[PDB]
């Protein structure tokens, strides 16, 4: 017991986790929802021979996201927090990872250009003057 | 049987704050890392540069165990979020934002060569003899 | 012959990381291999394991001035499994008609509109 | 629906001269400047770390954003003048406009109080311009205009 | 033809099919069966090296076309060896009948009965290859 | 500049090796060889080291390219030692181990590679590119790969007015 | 032949004799550490290195649009028609002229030699 010590209960307890990265669009409407309570349901479909997992934004929050899962052997990831208190732990270790990906093709790329517009809005150039300052 | 058609839904939550931020902490695979032998583990900020803007420090079962060094990633996900399911009693999924991403690379824990000897060692630039027998020396 | 002026590398490199390209920081070394590795403007960015996707993905972008502007060059080293992509001023380049099933993307339709220019 | 041979010949030199109708000859020449003053000569203003004086008061300079006006000439007099490309040429003066630039002066004396003053539009200058370029004179004018300042 | 091959210079490299080191601690079950067959006739009878004799063994696989070209007998090659290094090495080699050339090569006795005996091997490899004359 | 020793050089110890790969950094001068500068980026062991600059250990031909350089910075096993070794070598001599130490973690941040990044996370970032340049003239050295060709315009850049102009004002703004 | 790192510190495993035992052993400098060898080989130099082009050839080159394709060379394995043809263009060959074959069939990246 101290400090410095580092809190071993999950990953005694063999906790499973899912590392999952997702779109600036998706992290931006739950952070605009502020953590109401719910920002969508995931479903998960197993097959006799395949696995299909996708998530489904909530029709409040808007107004499909197919999840693609990647091999875990290539590394050991394991979740570690700092509490407020000064009591650092171990979540647990990442079991499985996946990806969310848009459905839309091309009028995705829309929402992009908008995007790398808002992006570019503050980046600064040269403007030209009329008259000569006096 | 069920398996072979089973449909599962849970619902996802995101608290606005939570006391306790998350990170994330990688090890290499090759490492062959055991958390069952982790009978203790210490993690406290490196002491190199003399806080929040400095490397970490892990140290597992003290000296004896392995001793780890994590490094802030660099890359910044400003366009990219990571997020951690976990599961619950309720069934309703939680995702908890990274605060940042640290990688952890072991030390080795043997007499290394200090800076002032390895300049005599420099000497025998490709003159050395039996590589082996440099340690038994040290 | 036309002289690429440059551009910000950023929508290109934000578009790659919402494509499927893992960031060099987050694999694993033995994923390489396996992988290509993703260069923009000689900074290897990460790895992707569907290069031809991206790369149709990304000549559909310049050709519809989407998110990669037109002097952009993408260049998929297929032997050596990399994907170079380029936007700094001074390279050379001309412009050639597309070609896509033995047949030019330009019609008469084009030549009738740039008649009346 | 097809380009047949019979009129390929004419319908790629269609193409080529819709590109010549908009690029021209001198294309590289005018967009590399133009990229310059629009953006290169404002990233490198902005990319300059603001100047810190300490030595008690503490002063610093921003330099916020770039202007450029027409290419002017100053007679002995003092009064400013546009400066066609064809008088650089005859009174053998150089083709440069005015370069301004915002600079905001925030100085802290100790007191716990700040005081912010910016300097719009401080000269700072004189860029030489590229013929015919967005910041030429001779930039969107027709030829009729040309022809009426002596220019080819 | 004759005169042209006693003009070119001819290195055990240009007529090496390869080189392995091994550290063949018995010599009777050297690696495999192959050198088996004919390492056994040599050590039926063994001499200048009944005494001892080193651990490591660098075994040399002759190009069977290259030999040809030069007209390359394995005795020669072993004699050269041996005059090379005098009694230093010890070059054991297979008849010219065998589809495979080989030539055994090890250490002096005496040395057995600084550096290394595993590197030193090796320079001999490199050495052989290229500044001997064959 | 990342290069490989001729084999020209005759010796028992030299030519068993092999050819042996150094690095020449800038403001540096003489050259250091490759392993220390990755044991100064903070990479120590040789596993984390041979996997930023070879990705498949199931080769061995290039395996047995960069033992010969694993054996040079054998002595250097720590990376304040690397860091300290270059340093040694810096524009300026180094007063004392520390200055020396950190001097040469000032050229590395910013001073090599900084195409790459020029902060003080980048390290992992510097080490897979100077891996990919050390795995490239491996390449070509094993000749799985051609040299490259200075004559092709691919490979080269035309510097136009802009460029040109705003190299100048860069100068004249910092004069300012 | 093969490389080997020492489960301690991670560094290069080097060939070793123990005279008591006068097994194979593989020894870490910096570590101290050894281990028993089953290879029996510390190396193998093949000065010809016939190295069988056939695996250097990444499936992925029949995406090169640049490449010839030939419809009378069948996929040995599929019995594709299409199949694209090259050179080595390694060095270190010192005579390269042969073609390598690779199916153009998707999901069936078969190389040959004719
Ligand atoms: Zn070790
Ligand atoms: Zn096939």
């Amino acid at each position: 017991a101290e400090r410095g010590e580092l809190d071993l209960t999950g990953a005694k307890q063999n906790t499973g986790v899912w590392l999952v990265k997702v779109p600036k669009y998706l992290s931006q409407q739950w952070a605009k929802a502020s953590g109401r309570g719910e920002v969508g349901k995931l479903r998960i479909a197993k097959t006799q021979g395949r696995t299909e997992v996708s998530f489904t934004l909530n029709e409040d929050l808007a107004n499909e996201h197919p999840f693609v899962l990647q091999s875990v052997g290539g590394q050991t990831l394991t979740v570690f927090t700092e509490s407020s208190s000064d009591k650092l732990s171990l979540e647990g270790i990442v079991v499985q990872r996946a990806e969310c990906r848009p459905a839309a093709s091309e009028n995705y790329m829309r929402l992009k250009r908008l995007q790398i517009e808002e992006s570019s809005k503050p980046v600064r150039l040269s403007q030209q003057l009329d008259k000569v300052v006096t | 049987g069920p398996s072979s058609q089973n449909v599962t839904e849970y619902v996802v939550r995101v608290p606005k704050n939570t006391t306790k931020k998350y990170n994330i902490m990688a090890f290499n695979a090759a490492d062959k890392v055991n958390f069952a032998t982790w009978n203790q583990a210490r993690l406290e900020r490196d002491l190199s540069n003399k806080p929040e803007d400095q490397p970490w420090l892990l140290r597992v079962n003290g000296k004896s165990g392995r001793k780890f060094k994590g490094i802030k990633k660099g890359g910044v996900t400003e366009n990219t979020s990571y997020y951690i399911f976990t599961q619950c009693p309720d069934g309703a999924f939680e995702a908890f934002p990274v605060h940042n991403w640290y990688n952890f690379t072991p030390l080795a824990r043997h007499r290394t060569l200090t800076a002032e000897e390895a300049e005599e060692e420099w000497e025998r630039r490709n003159k050395v003899l039996n590589h082996f027998s440099i340690m038994q020396q040290r | 012959a036309y002289i690429s002026v440059g551009s910000q590398p950023s929508p290109i490199l934000e578009f790659l990381e919402e494509w499927s390209m893992e960031n060099l920081e987050e694999i694993s070394p033995a994923a390489i291999a396996d992988a290509t590795k993703i260069f923009v403007n000689g900074c290897w960015v990460g790895i992707h394991k569907d290069p031809e996707q991206l790369m149709n993905t990304l000549r559909k972008l310049r050709r519809q001035m989407d998110i990669i502007v037109s002097e952009v060059s993408m260049i998929r080293d297929i032997r050596e499994r990399e994907i170079r992509i380029y936007t700094d001023a001074g390279r050379i380049c001309r412009p050639l008609l597309i070609v896509e099933k033995q047949k030019l993307l330009l019609k008469k339709r084009h030549i009738d509109q740039l008649k009346e220019r | 629906d097809e380009i047949t041979p019979d009129l390929w010949q004419e319908a790629c030199w269609i193409v080529i001269s819709s590109y010549f109708d908009e690029k021209g000859l001198v294309r590289q020449q005018l967009d590399s400047f133009d990229e310059f003053i629009q953006m290169s000569v404002q990233r490198i203003v902005e990319d300059a770390p603001p100047i810190d004086l300490q030595a008690p008061p503490r002063y610093l300079l921003k330099f916020e954003q770039i202007y450029l006006s027409k290419p002017t000439h100053w007679e002995r007099d003092g009064a400013p003048s546009p400066m066609m490309p064809n008088e650089a040429r005859l009174r053998n003066l150089t083709y440069s406009a005015p370069l301004y630039v915002d600079i905001t002066k925030t100085v802290i004396k100790e007191g716990e109080e700040q005081l912010q003053t910016q300097h719009q539009k401080t000269f700072i200058g004189k860029i030489p311009i590229m013929l015919r370029s967005t910041y030429c004179l001779l930039n969107g004018l027709t030829d009729r205009d040309l022809c009426e300042l002596n220019e080819c | 033809k004759d005169i042209l091959c006693r003009l070119e210079h001819t290195t055990l490299r240009k007529v090496t099919a390869n080189t392995a080191i091994y550290y063949d601690p018995n010599p009777q079950s050297t690696v495999v069966a192959e050198d088996q067959e004919w390492v056994n006739v040599y050590y039926e009878m063994p001499d200048f090296d009944v005494a001892r004799i080193s651990p490591w063994l660098l075994r040399v696989e002759l190009d069977r076309k290259h030999m040809t070209d030069r007209k390359l007998t394995m005795e020669q090659i072993a004699e050269k060896i041996n005059a090379g290094f005098g009694d230093d090495l010890n070059c054991i080699f297979n008849d010219d009948n065998a589809e495979k050339l080989v030539l055994r090569i090890r250490i002096m006795n005496s040395d057995e009965n600084k550096m290394d005996d595993d590197v030193f091997l090796r320079c001999i490899e490199s050495n052989m290859l290229t500044d001997m004359t064959l | 500049w990342v290069s490989m020793l001729a084999r020209g050089g005759q010796g028992a110890k030299k030519s068993a090796i092999g050819q042996r790969i150094v690095a020449t950094l800038p403001y540096i001068k003489q050259e250091v060889p490759i392993i220390i500068v990755f044991r100064a980026l903070g990479f120590v062991s040789d596993r984390d080291i041979l996997e930023h600059i070879i990705y498949d250990f199931e080769d061995p031909e290039m395996m047995e390219m960069v033992k010969p350089s694993l054996d040079e910075a054998f002595v250097i096993q720590e990376q304040n030692v690397a860091l300290n070794f270059i340093g040694s070598r810096g524009a300026k001599p180094g007063v004392t181990k520390e200055k020396r130490i950190k001097y040469a973690k000032e050229v590395l941040q910013k001073e090599m590679l900084p195409h790459v990044g020029v902060s003080d996370f980048c390290e992992t970032k510097k080490a897979y590119f100077l891996g990919y340049m050390v795995h490239r003239l491996l390449l070509a050295a094993l000749g799985r790969r051609e040299l490259d060709d200075r004559d092709h315009y691919g490979n080269k850049r035309l510097d136009l007015a802009g460029p040109l102009l705003a190299f100048l004002f860069r100068g004249m703004f910092k004069n300012l | 032949v093969g490389i080997r790192f020492c489960q301690e510190c991670n560094n290069m495993l080097y060939p070793k004799e123990d005279k008591e035992n006068r097994i194979l052993l593989y020894a870490c400098r910096n570590c101290d550490y050894q281990q028993e060898a089953d290879n029996s080989c510390i190396y193998v130099n093949k000065i010809t290195h016939e190295v069988d082009e056939l695996t250097q050839i990444i499936a992925d080159v029949s995406q090169d649009p640049t490449l010839p394709r030939t419809e009378d060379h069948p996929c040995q394995k599929c019995g594709h028609k299409e199949a694209v043809f090259f050179q080595s263009h390694s060095a270190r060959a010192e005579d390269a002229m042969r073609l390598y074959y690779v199916c153009t069939a998707p999901h069936c990246g078969h190389r040959w030699t004719e």
